[PDB]
């Protein structure tokens, strides 16, 4: 398979431990997000729930490939195989991804080396409420 | 009235089985035990069975006696094998929750009237 | 009983043992005996309309591939070997 | 090097080892010497007929396969090695939902003495059934058991 | 160079005994700890416990992982924590 | 053994099978005939506006 040999060539000599451009310049990750539903605001714990599709785009010259296929539209298998940013939500009290039926994750790799990584998240983020003017 | 009826033979030359049936109170959640009283001695713990079918035995009678519990008919049975003459004594059946005990007579509130057992040489 | 002999016998048993295949794939159905020892029933919830049940659930089945000779005793193996052995789903 | 000798000792011990087989399988009974250190006796829940207890549960046993001659007597080895060798499958008979704490790492320690007297301790929170007789409540008293034993291996 | 960093880290991880601490036969390994408390969530009187979120950081010295020729801190992917020894 | 034929069949099936790619990639659209059997319609929770 053309895509199979392309993926094998890309993974040949690849290490997911090192970020791209480790000692050249900072990696620029463009973040986007589609808020499905901001859950109920729980005043007792001073927190609110939110469900999002979170997408991150960046560039990895190691994944440059030359082929008539202009984009590889992969699934969650390669997420653990390529390097991924370790983005985390600072004000999260409880967060988790979605795993039914499979992990709700998506990967796309363009021939110019652009990697787009999307995933579904549910986040219980703290929100310090000033209740002087309640209700 | 709570009452514990003991049954079994009195004299033997040997093996024996002594049963102890409860009445007036279900002891399925209680610990059911056996004690021995020889002439001129204090009460000695023989064996005990717990709600979880767990068996405890005294060192003097370990490996010889076997304790069993029938929860359906609410009774505890003791099977005595390899008797030796100084085992002659009156055997008591008790039931209770083991607080400070499971080996002390003071931890049991229910007791039987006692069945005599004698071994002849 | 020799520990090295037991190890070699277990290695021979598990060598080529394809976990994907049920014990008699092309043959008649495998008969699985089951029995249960109920330790306790904890919370019969009327609100949730359910009941908790703790139990020792024991399964029994004959696999021809796991039959050995020369070790007249029941090999009680470590529980991690179940991940290599086939079991009913 | 001072560490390659220990690495070679570990490799020699693990070579030919089968953790699926207990010590003295088919020729001797394994005597496991155990003890418990209760760090905190947890609260008793009357509603659930349950009590909680936090324990350092220590076990020890002989393993002739794991004897060695080396510079030091007892190897205060990493807890990772607990999974590479046979260990007792002790379980609590009346336990309901026990927790083996693993923050920041699996809270277990394993030590191999030169003779082969393994020591192996773990940190647990066990919540176990404590049946109650509430006839004399609130002036009652209880004897909550804590019972443990091998799950797979008989006497 | 990324390739040179790659071969450096590969050599660092090659023949690394995770089972042994940094100085198994040597003096004790010193570990410096610092904590950044993010928040305290529920100080429960009924449960007699409190919840605490934190960034907890440990600092130690392993001669096996010393490298050279790289004037940089190699913030590797967190999956290498499995391959490296850490305090328990 | 009698059952080794199926093992060889599965080995030949998996030899070279790349599961990272969908079937018919670049040739056809993967048609998935899906359906559901509701074993039990769980309770409806109004506090969360949710059902199981
Ligand atoms: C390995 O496990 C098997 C199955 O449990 C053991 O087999 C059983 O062994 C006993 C003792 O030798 C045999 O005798 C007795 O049978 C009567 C009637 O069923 C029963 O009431 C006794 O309690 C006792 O079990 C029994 O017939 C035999 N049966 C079977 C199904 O194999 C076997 O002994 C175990 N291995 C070793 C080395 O003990």
């Amino acid at each position: 398979g053309d895509v199979t040999v392309i993926l094998n060539n890309l993974l040949e000599g690849y290490d997911n431990k090192l970020r791209p451009d480790i000692g050249v310049k900072p990696t620029l990750i463009h973040t986007d997000m589609y808020v499905n539903s901001i859950g109920p605001v729980n005043a007792i714990n001073m927190e609110y729930t939110i469900d999002i599709f979170f997408a991150q785009t960046w560039y990895d010259r190691r994944l440059k490939f030359n082929s008539t296929i202009k984009v590889l539209r992969l699934n969650s298998n390669m997420v653990g195989k390529i390097w991924i940013p370790d983005t985390f939500f600072r004000n999260s009290k409880k967060a988790d991804a979605h795993w039914i039926t499979t992990p709700n994750r998506m990967l796309r790799i363009w021939n110019d080396g652009r990697v787009l990584y999307t995933l579904r998240l549910t986040i219980d983020a703290e929100c310090q409420l000033q209740l002087h003017n309640f209700p | 009235q709570v009452q514990l009826q003991e049954s079994g033979g009195g004299l033997v030359q040997g093996s024996l089985r002594v049963s102890c049936a409860a009445s007036g109170r279900t002891f399925t959640t209680y610990i059911m035990a056996w004690f021995r009283q020889a002439p001129g001695k204090e009460r000695e713990f023989l064996a005990a069975m717990d709600q979880g079918r767990i068996q405890y035995y005294g060192d003097s009678v370990r490996g010889r006696f076997t304790i069993s519990r029938d929860y359906a008919k609410n009774s505890v049975d003791l099977q005595l094998d390899g008797l030796r003459p100084e085992d002659t004594a009156v055997y008591y059946c008790a039931a209770g929750a083991g607080f400070w005990g499971l080996r002390t007579a003071s931890s049991y509130h229910y007791w039987g009237q006692g069945t005599q057992v004698t071994v002849s040489s | 009983g020799n520990m090295s002999f037991v190890k070699e016998t277990v290695d021979k048993l598990l060598k080529g043992y394809d976990i994907r295949l049920r014990p008699d794939f092309g043959g008649p159905p495998v008969c699985v005996g089951m029995n249960i020892d109920i330790a306790s029933i904890d919370m019969v919830s009327e609100v949730n309309m359910d009941y908790t049940l703790t139990m020792y659930f024991q399964q029994y089945w004959r696999d021809k591939r796991l039959a050995y000779s020369g070790i007249p005793l029941n090999l009680t193996l470590d529980n991690r070997v179940a991940d290599q052995l086939w079991v009913p789903d | 090097d001072n560490t390659t000798v220990f690495t070679r000792i570990l490799d020699r011990l693990l070579d030919g080892y089968d953790n699926r087989l207990r010590p003295g399988l088919g020729e001797r009974v394994t005597e496991v010497k155990t003890d418990i250190f209760v760090t905190s006796f947890g609260p008793v829940s009357d509603h659930d007929m349950e009590y909680t207890i936090d324990v350092f549960f220590r076990q020890s046993w002989k393993d002739e396969r794991l004897k060695f001659k080396g510079p030091m007597t007892v190897l205060r080895l990493n807890n990772l090695m607990a999974s590479k060798i046979w260990t007792p499958d002790t379980f609590f008979h009346n336990g309901k939902k026990s927790v083996a704490h693993n923050m920041t790492m699996p809270n277990k320690l394993l030590r191999i003495t030169e003779d082969g007297t393994l020591l192996y301790t773990m940190r647990l929170t066990v919540r176990a059934e404590c049946p109650m007789h509430l006839e004399d409540f609130p002036m009652d008293a209880h004897a909550c058991p804590l019972k443990f034993g091998s799950y797979a291996y008989t006497r």
